[PDB]
Protein backbone atom coordinates (compact mmCIF):
# COMPACT_ATOMS: atom_id res chain seq x y z
CA UNK A 1 0.00 0.00 0.00
CA UNK A 2 2.87 1.97 0.25
CA UNK A 3 4.10 2.07 -3.24
CA UNK A 4 0.29 2.51 -4.52
CA UNK A 5 -0.42 5.25 -2.76
CA UNK A 6 3.20 7.21 -3.20
CA UNK A 7 2.62 6.36 -6.99
CA UNK A 8 -0.95 7.17 -7.15
CA UNK A 9 0.12 10.84 -5.01
CA UNK A 10 2.54 11.81 -7.71
CA UNK A 11 -0.16 10.79 -10.92
CA UNK A 12 -2.10 13.48 -8.98
CA UNK A 13 0.91 15.57 -9.22
CA UNK A 14 0.62 15.53 -12.86
CA UNK A 15 -3.18 14.75 -13.33
CA UNK A 16 -4.93 17.80 -11.17
CA UNK A 17 -3.24 19.91 -14.60
CA UNK A 18 -5.22 17.42 -16.81
CA UNK A 19 -8.80 18.21 -17.92
CA UNK A 20 -11.44 15.76 -17.05
CA UNK A 21 -11.12 16.30 -13.30
CA UNK A 22 -14.27 13.75 -12.93
CA UNK A 23 -11.50 10.54 -12.96
CA UNK A 24 -9.45 11.76 -10.08
CA UNK A 25 -12.35 11.04 -7.66
CA UNK A 26 -11.86 7.09 -7.86
CA UNK A 27 -7.79 7.33 -7.30
CA UNK A 28 -8.67 9.88 -4.78
CA UNK A 29 -11.20 7.47 -3.58
CA UNK A 30 -8.70 4.86 -2.70
CA UNK A 31 -6.29 7.23 -1.80
CA UNK A 32 -8.46 7.81 1.40
CA UNK A 33 -9.03 3.85 1.51
CA UNK A 34 -5.38 3.17 1.62
CA UNK A 35 -4.89 6.34 4.02
CA UNK A 36 -7.46 4.30 6.33
CA UNK A 37 -5.66 1.18 5.62
CA UNK A 38 -2.46 3.05 6.93
CA UNK A 39 -4.32 4.09 9.59
CA UNK A 40 -3.86 8.23 8.80
CA UNK A 41 -6.52 10.42 9.96
CA UNK A 42 -4.72 13.77 9.13
CA UNK A 43 -4.07 13.00 5.83
CA UNK A 44 -7.00 11.08 4.99
CA UNK A 45 -8.75 14.29 6.43
CA UNK A 46 -6.56 16.57 3.51
CA UNK A 47 -7.22 14.38 0.73
CA UNK A 48 -10.44 13.94 1.50
CA UNK A 49 -11.08 17.46 1.72
CA UNK A 50 -9.53 17.31 -1.74
CA UNK A 51 -12.33 15.23 -2.80
CA UNK A 52 -14.95 17.33 -1.14
CA UNK A 53 -13.43 20.51 -2.74
CA UNK A 54 -13.36 18.36 -5.67
CA UNK A 55 -16.60 16.66 -5.86
CA UNK A 56 -18.15 20.42 -5.34
CA UNK A 57 -18.20 21.25 -8.72
CA UNK A 58 -18.34 17.45 -10.12
CA UNK A 59 -21.70 15.60 -10.03
CA UNK A 60 -20.43 11.95 -10.85
CA UNK A 61 -22.80 8.95 -10.64
CA UNK A 62 -23.86 8.12 -6.70
CA UNK A 63 -22.12 5.26 -7.09
CA UNK A 64 -18.73 7.39 -6.32
CA UNK A 65 -20.90 10.20 -4.20
CA UNK A 66 -21.98 7.80 -1.14
CA UNK A 67 -18.82 5.69 -1.00
CA UNK A 68 -16.96 9.72 -0.07
CA UNK A 69 -20.21 9.69 2.63
CA UNK A 70 -19.20 6.04 3.71
CA UNK A 71 -15.61 6.36 3.86
CA UNK A 72 -15.72 10.02 5.66
CA UNK A 73 -18.26 8.20 8.38
CA UNK A 74 -15.56 5.55 8.92
CA UNK A 75 -12.86 8.24 9.19
CA UNK A 76 -14.30 10.08 11.31
CA UNK A 77 -15.53 6.91 13.13
CA UNK A 78 -12.12 5.89 14.00
CA UNK A 79 -11.21 8.80 16.30
CA UNK A 80 -14.53 8.46 17.66
CA UNK A 81 -15.26 12.49 18.12
CA UNK A 82 -18.80 12.83 17.25
CA UNK A 83 -21.14 10.08 15.91
CA UNK A 84 -23.84 11.88 15.16
CA UNK A 85 -22.35 13.44 12.06
CA UNK A 86 -20.74 10.56 11.42
CA UNK A 87 -24.33 8.65 12.12
CA UNK A 88 -25.34 11.61 9.26
CA UNK A 89 -22.80 10.85 6.72
CA UNK A 90 -23.52 6.92 7.22
CA UNK A 91 -27.21 7.52 6.34
CA UNK A 92 -26.86 9.71 3.22
CA UNK A 93 -24.40 6.72 2.23
CA UNK A 94 -27.39 4.68 2.58
CA UNK A 95 -29.53 6.38 1.00
CA UNK A 96 -27.09 6.58 -2.03
CA UNK A 97 -26.66 2.59 -2.25
CA UNK A 98 -30.35 1.89 -1.58
CA UNK A 99 -31.87 -0.44 -4.38
CA UNK A 100 -28.60 -0.64 -6.35
CA UNK A 101 -26.07 -3.18 -4.43
CA UNK A 102 -27.59 -6.02 -2.16
CA UNK A 103 -23.96 -6.22 -0.58
CA UNK A 104 -23.23 -2.82 -0.66
CA UNK A 105 -27.02 -2.59 1.08
CA UNK A 106 -26.21 -5.17 3.91
CA UNK A 107 -23.20 -3.37 4.52
CA UNK A 108 -24.47 0.31 4.34
CA UNK A 109 -27.35 -0.98 7.41
CA UNK A 110 -24.64 -2.88 8.90
CA UNK A 111 -22.29 -0.03 9.47
CA UNK A 112 -25.30 2.35 10.29
CA UNK A 113 -25.79 -0.34 13.35
CA UNK A 114 -22.23 -0.33 13.93
CA UNK A 115 -21.50 3.42 14.00
CA UNK A 116 -24.98 3.96 16.14
CA UNK A 117 -24.27 0.56 18.11
CA UNK A 118 -20.90 2.17 19.05
CA UNK A 119 -23.12 4.96 21.07
CA UNK A 120 -25.09 2.34 23.42
CA UNK A 121 -28.39 3.10 21.64
CA UNK A 122 -29.80 -0.67 20.62
CA UNK A 123 -33.64 0.61 20.78
CA UNK A 124 -32.63 2.01 17.41
CA UNK A 125 -31.35 -1.13 16.19
CA UNK A 126 -34.66 -2.79 17.11
CA UNK A 127 -36.48 0.33 15.17
CA UNK A 128 -34.36 -0.67 12.38
CA UNK A 129 -34.81 -4.49 12.27
CA UNK A 130 -38.43 -4.54 12.89
CA UNK A 131 -39.24 -2.37 9.89
CA UNK A 132 -40.10 -3.18 6.63
CA UNK A 133 -38.20 -1.66 4.70
CA UNK A 134 -35.09 -2.92 6.21
CA UNK A 135 -36.43 -6.58 6.72
CA UNK A 136 -36.08 -7.10 3.07
CA UNK A 137 -31.97 -6.45 2.72
CA UNK A 138 -31.71 -8.76 6.23
CA UNK A 139 -29.49 -11.91 6.41
CA UNK A 140 -26.44 -13.89 8.28
CA UNK A 141 -25.12 -10.30 8.40
CA UNK A 142 -27.56 -8.65 10.82
CA UNK A 143 -27.51 -11.38 12.94
CA UNK A 144 -24.22 -10.97 14.52
CA UNK A 145 -25.29 -6.68 15.09
CA UNK A 146 -28.72 -8.35 16.85
CA UNK A 147 -26.52 -10.56 18.81
CA UNK A 148 -24.66 -7.30 19.91
CA UNK A 149 -27.52 -5.42 20.36
CA UNK A 150 -28.97 -7.78 22.60
CA UNK A 151 -25.65 -8.24 24.81
CA UNK A 152 -25.79 -4.61 24.89
CA UNK A 153 -29.08 -3.79 25.92
CA UNK A 154 -28.44 -6.80 28.64
CA UNK A 155 -25.17 -5.87 29.75
CA UNK A 156 -23.43 -9.53 29.35
CA UNK A 157 -20.27 -10.26 28.64
CA UNK A 158 -20.48 -14.17 28.32
CA UNK A 159 -22.94 -14.01 25.57
CA UNK A 160 -21.00 -11.29 23.90
CA UNK A 161 -18.31 -13.75 23.29
CA UNK A 162 -20.70 -16.44 22.32
CA UNK A 163 -21.58 -13.72 19.42
CA UNK A 164 -17.72 -13.59 19.01
CA UNK A 165 -17.23 -17.14 19.01
CA UNK A 166 -20.35 -18.82 17.07
CA UNK A 167 -20.33 -15.88 14.18
CA UNK A 168 -16.52 -15.90 13.71
CA UNK A 169 -16.55 -17.96 10.76
CA UNK A 170 -19.56 -13.74 9.74
CA UNK A 171 -16.63 -12.13 12.04
CA UNK A 172 -13.93 -13.85 10.12
CA UNK A 173 -13.73 -11.22 7.13
CA UNK A 174 -14.85 -8.23 9.33
CA UNK A 175 -12.99 -5.46 8.09
CA UNK A 176 -10.71 -3.16 10.33
CA UNK A 177 -13.64 -1.82 12.18
CA UNK A 178 -12.89 -5.24 14.33
CA UNK A 179 -10.79 -2.88 16.72
CA UNK A 180 -13.15 -0.51 17.71
CA UNK A 181 -15.51 -3.75 18.12
CA UNK A 182 -12.82 -4.81 20.98
CA UNK A 183 -12.87 -1.33 22.12
CA UNK A 184 -16.60 -1.73 22.92
CA UNK A 185 -15.90 -5.30 24.41
CA UNK A 186 -13.28 -3.62 26.53
CA UNK A 187 -15.44 -0.85 27.08
CA UNK A 188 -18.41 -3.09 28.47
CA UNK A 189 -15.80 -4.88 30.19
CA UNK A 190 -14.59 -1.51 32.22
CA UNK A 191 -18.02 -0.98 32.90
CA UNK A 192 -18.18 -4.58 34.75
CA UNK A 193 -14.68 -4.53 36.37
CA UNK A 194 -15.47 -0.49 37.38
CA UNK A 195 -18.82 -1.88 38.68
CA UNK A 196 -17.94 -5.29 41.04
CA UNK A 197 -14.38 -3.81 42.23
CA UNK A 198 -15.19 -0.69 43.31
CA UNK A 199 -17.13 -1.97 46.12
CA UNK A 200 -14.88 -4.52 46.96
CA UNK A 201 -11.50 -3.10 48.91
CA UNK A 202 -10.38 -6.75 49.40
CA UNK A 203 -12.09 -9.92 48.19
CA UNK A 204 -11.14 -13.20 46.59
CA UNK A 205 -10.48 -13.45 42.80
CA UNK A 206 -12.99 -16.44 42.69
CA UNK A 207 -15.51 -14.92 44.53
CA UNK A 208 -15.65 -11.90 41.92
CA UNK A 209 -14.67 -13.89 39.13
CA UNK A 210 -17.47 -16.35 39.64
CA UNK A 211 -20.18 -14.27 38.49
CA UNK A 212 -18.53 -13.48 35.05
CA UNK A 213 -17.38 -17.26 34.66
CA UNK A 214 -14.24 -16.20 33.17
CA UNK A 215 -10.49 -16.90 33.18
CA UNK A 216 -8.15 -14.77 35.17
CA UNK A 217 -5.71 -14.70 32.22
CA UNK A 218 -7.21 -11.78 29.82
CA UNK A 219 -9.40 -10.14 32.78
CA UNK A 220 -5.56 -10.12 34.73
CA UNK A 221 -3.63 -8.89 31.74
CA UNK A 222 -6.64 -5.99 30.83
CA UNK A 223 -6.87 -4.91 34.61
CA UNK A 224 -2.51 -5.23 35.08
CA UNK A 225 -2.67 -2.80 31.48
CA UNK A 226 -5.20 -0.44 33.36
CA UNK A 227 -3.36 0.38 36.37
CA UNK A 228 -0.28 0.46 34.48
CA UNK A 229 -2.10 3.19 32.42
CA UNK A 230 -2.47 4.75 35.67
CA UNK A 231 -6.10 5.62 35.25
CA UNK A 232 -7.12 4.53 38.71
CA UNK A 233 -6.08 3.52 42.03
CA UNK A 234 -5.03 -0.36 42.72
CA UNK A 235 -2.73 -3.22 42.29
CA UNK A 236 -3.16 -6.75 41.63
CA UNK A 237 -1.72 -9.65 43.49
CA UNK A 238 -1.09 -13.25 42.35
CA UNK A 239 0.14 -15.21 45.51
CA UNK A 240 -2.12 -13.74 47.94
CA UNK A 241 -4.54 -12.05 45.60
CA UNK A 242 -4.85 -8.91 48.13
CA UNK A 243 -6.36 -5.53 46.87
CA UNK A 244 -5.00 -2.32 47.98
CA UNK A 245 -5.77 0.94 47.02
CA UNK A 246 -4.43 4.10 48.32
CA UNK A 247 -3.87 7.97 46.89
CA UNK A 248 -0.95 10.60 47.79
CA UNK A 249 -3.23 13.51 47.70
CA UNK A 250 -0.25 16.57 48.39
CA UNK A 251 0.63 16.30 44.72
CA UNK A 252 1.96 20.47 44.87
CA UNK A 253 4.02 20.06 47.41
CA UNK A 254 7.36 18.06 46.52
CA UNK A 255 6.76 19.65 42.69
CA UNK A 256 7.36 22.85 44.14
CA UNK A 257 10.31 22.31 46.35
CA UNK A 258 11.84 20.09 43.82
CA UNK A 259 11.82 22.97 41.53
CA UNK A 260 12.75 25.71 43.85
CA UNK A 261 15.71 23.11 44.87
CA UNK A 262 16.69 22.47 41.01
CA UNK A 263 16.36 26.46 41.10
CA UNK A 264 18.38 27.65 43.77
CA UNK A 265 20.89 24.79 43.20
CA UNK A 266 21.73 27.36 39.32
CA UNK A 267 21.48 30.20 41.96
CA UNK A 268 24.09 28.84 44.50
CA UNK A 269 25.94 27.91 41.42
CA UNK A 270 26.45 31.02 39.67
CA UNK A 271 26.93 32.76 42.92
CA UNK A 272 30.23 30.60 42.82
CA UNK A 273 30.84 31.78 39.42
CA UNK A 274 31.15 34.61 40.31
CA UNK A 275 33.23 35.13 43.46
CA UNK A 276 35.27 32.11 41.33
CA UNK A 277 35.99 34.65 38.92
CA UNK A 278 36.58 38.06 40.79
CA UNK A 279 38.77 36.36 43.18
CA UNK A 280 41.38 33.95 40.72
CA UNK B 1 -44.80 2.18 63.18
CA UNK B 2 -43.01 2.82 66.37
CA UNK B 3 -40.59 -0.03 65.88
CA UNK B 4 -40.35 1.07 62.17
CA UNK B 5 -39.94 4.96 63.23
CA UNK B 6 -35.90 4.90 64.14
CA UNK B 7 -33.75 2.51 66.39
CA UNK B 8 -34.98 -0.39 64.72
CA UNK B 9 -33.61 -3.06 67.28
CA UNK B 10 -32.45 -6.08 65.51
CA UNK B 11 -35.46 -8.66 66.30
CA UNK B 12 -37.29 -11.91 64.69
CA UNK B 13 -39.96 -11.42 62.24
CA UNK B 14 -41.45 -14.16 63.31
CA UNK B 15 -43.02 -12.70 66.05
CA UNK B 16 -44.60 -10.72 62.98
CA UNK B 17 -45.74 -13.58 61.55
CA UNK B 18 -48.70 -14.12 63.14
CA UNK B 19 -49.27 -10.12 63.53
CA UNK B 20 -49.26 -10.61 59.68
CA UNK B 21 -51.33 -13.77 60.03
CA UNK B 22 -54.15 -12.21 62.31
CA UNK B 23 -54.40 -8.82 59.77
CA UNK B 24 -55.54 -11.13 57.28
CA UNK B 25 -57.83 -13.00 59.93
CA UNK B 26 -59.45 -9.71 61.60
CA UNK B 27 -62.06 -7.60 59.78
CA UNK B 28 -63.13 -4.99 62.01
CA UNK B 29 -60.36 -2.69 60.52
CA UNK B 30 -57.44 -2.92 57.77
CA UNK B 31 -60.22 -5.41 56.14
CA UNK B 32 -58.77 -5.75 52.59
CA UNK B 33 -55.88 -7.47 52.59
CA UNK B 34 -57.07 -10.39 50.53
CA UNK B 35 -57.52 -7.34 48.33
CA UNK B 36 -54.02 -6.43 48.56
CA UNK B 37 -53.02 -9.93 48.09
CA UNK B 38 -55.77 -10.13 45.07
CA UNK B 39 -53.30 -10.53 42.45
CA UNK B 40 -50.90 -13.99 42.29
CA UNK B 41 -47.58 -12.00 42.10
CA UNK B 42 -48.23 -8.49 43.41
CA UNK B 43 -48.56 -9.20 46.68
CA UNK B 44 -45.51 -11.89 46.38
CA UNK B 45 -43.39 -8.99 45.29
CA UNK B 46 -45.17 -6.48 48.22
CA UNK B 47 -44.20 -9.11 50.56
CA UNK B 48 -40.55 -10.69 49.88
CA UNK B 49 -39.35 -7.05 48.99
CA UNK B 50 -41.12 -5.83 52.05
CA UNK B 51 -39.06 -8.16 54.18
CA UNK B 52 -36.37 -7.04 51.83
CA UNK B 53 -36.71 -3.40 52.60
CA UNK B 54 -36.36 -3.52 56.52
CA UNK B 55 -33.92 -6.10 55.89
CA UNK B 56 -31.94 -3.79 54.46
CA UNK B 57 -33.34 -0.54 56.20
CA UNK B 58 -32.35 -2.03 59.63
CA UNK B 59 -28.64 -2.22 57.75
CA UNK B 60 -28.91 1.46 56.66
CA UNK B 61 -29.54 2.56 60.33
CA UNK B 62 -27.38 -0.12 62.26
CA UNK B 63 -24.60 1.81 59.31
CA UNK B 64 -24.94 5.10 61.35
CA UNK B 65 -23.36 3.26 64.15
CA UNK B 66 -20.05 2.25 64.08
CA UNK B 67 -20.05 -0.79 66.49
CA UNK B 68 -18.61 -3.65 63.77
CA UNK B 69 -21.84 -5.69 64.38
CA UNK B 70 -20.10 -8.99 62.60
CA UNK B 71 -22.31 -9.15 59.97
CA UNK B 72 -20.74 -13.20 59.71
CA UNK B 73 -22.33 -13.56 62.96
CA UNK B 74 -25.66 -11.72 62.33
CA UNK B 75 -26.09 -14.13 59.45
CA UNK B 76 -26.01 -16.87 62.27
CA UNK B 77 -28.84 -15.47 64.53
CA UNK B 78 -30.95 -14.80 61.89
CA UNK B 79 -30.84 -17.93 60.73
CA UNK B 80 -30.61 -17.20 56.77
CA UNK B 81 -28.37 -18.28 54.02
CA UNK B 82 -25.36 -16.03 53.04
CA UNK B 83 -25.84 -16.10 49.40
CA UNK B 84 -29.26 -13.76 49.56
CA UNK B 85 -26.82 -11.95 51.91
CA UNK B 86 -24.33 -11.47 48.95
CA UNK B 87 -27.65 -10.24 46.84
CA UNK B 88 -28.40 -7.75 49.52
CA UNK B 89 -24.67 -6.50 48.83
CA UNK B 90 -26.01 -6.55 45.17
CA UNK B 91 -28.80 -3.74 46.07
CA UNK B 92 -26.02 -2.20 48.03
CA UNK B 93 -23.38 -1.22 45.74
CA UNK B 94 -26.56 0.41 43.66
CA UNK B 95 -27.66 1.49 47.73
CA UNK B 96 -24.49 3.85 47.36
CA UNK B 97 -22.09 1.33 49.32
CA UNK B 98 -18.91 3.04 48.34
CA UNK B 99 -17.96 3.77 51.90
CA UNK B 100 -17.02 -0.14 53.46
CA UNK B 101 -14.13 -2.05 53.95
CA UNK B 102 -14.47 -5.69 53.21
CA UNK B 103 -12.05 -8.32 54.08
CA UNK B 104 -10.25 -10.93 51.88
CA UNK B 105 -9.71 -13.88 54.33
CA UNK B 106 -12.23 -13.14 56.52
CA UNK B 107 -16.23 -12.19 55.95
CA UNK B 108 -16.03 -9.27 58.68
CA UNK B 109 -16.40 -6.06 56.82
CA UNK B 110 -15.98 -2.78 58.15
CA UNK B 111 -18.54 0.25 57.20
CA UNK B 112 -15.35 2.77 59.20
CA UNK B 113 -11.39 3.26 59.54
CA UNK B 114 -11.11 5.08 56.21
CA UNK B 115 -7.49 6.33 55.15
CA UNK B 116 -8.20 9.40 57.81
CA UNK B 117 -6.56 12.33 56.51
CA UNK B 118 -4.63 13.85 59.40
CA UNK B 119 -5.51 17.29 58.13
CA UNK B 120 -9.35 17.15 57.87
CA UNK B 121 -10.81 13.96 60.26
CA UNK B 122 -8.13 14.36 63.25
CA UNK B 123 -8.19 17.99 62.30
CA UNK B 124 -12.18 17.96 62.72
CA UNK B 125 -12.45 15.58 65.99
CA UNK B 126 -9.78 17.20 67.42
CA UNK B 127 -11.27 20.40 66.58
CA UNK B 128 -14.91 19.71 68.26
CA UNK B 129 -13.41 17.76 71.04
CA UNK B 130 -10.49 20.32 71.97
CA UNK B 131 -12.59 23.31 71.27
CA UNK B 132 -15.96 22.00 72.78
CA UNK B 133 -13.88 21.26 75.95
CA UNK B 134 -12.08 25.19 75.81
CA UNK B 135 -15.32 26.71 75.71
CA UNK B 136 -17.78 24.27 77.43
CA UNK B 137 -14.97 24.46 80.21
CA UNK B 138 -15.34 28.31 80.06
CA UNK B 139 -18.66 28.27 80.44
CA UNK B 140 -19.48 26.29 83.96
CA UNK B 141 -16.11 28.03 85.59
CA UNK B 142 -17.04 31.22 85.99
CA UNK B 143 -20.99 30.24 85.84
CA UNK B 144 -20.21 28.08 88.64
CA UNK B 145 -17.78 30.59 90.37
CA UNK B 146 -20.69 33.16 89.81
CA UNK B 147 -23.05 30.69 91.31
CA UNK B 148 -20.89 30.75 94.66
CA UNK B 149 -21.08 34.51 95.31
CA UNK B 150 -24.69 33.89 96.36
CA UNK B 151 -23.23 32.24 99.72
CA UNK B 152 -22.15 36.01 101.30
Amino acid sequence: YQEALHLGSQLLRELKKMDDKALLVEVQLLESKTYHALSNLPKARAALTSARTTANAIYCPPKLQATLDMQSGIIHAAEEKDWKTAYSYFYEAFEGYDSIDSPKAITSLKYMLLCKIMLNTPEDVQALVSGKLALRYAGRQTEALKCVAQASKNRSLADFEKALTDYRAELRDDPIISTHLAKLYDNLLEQNLIRVIEPFSRVQIEHISSLIKLSKADVERKLSQMILDKKFHGILDQGEGVLIIFDEPPVDKTYEAALETIQNMSKVVDSLYNKAKKLT
Amino acid sequence: LLKLFTTMELMRWSTLVEDYGMELRKGSLESPATDVFGSTEEGEKRWKDLKNRVVEHNIRIMAKYYTRITMKRMAQLLDLSVDESEAFLSNLVVNKTIFAKVDRLAGIINFQRPKDPNNLLNDWSQKLNSLMSLVNKTTHLIAKEEMIHNLQ
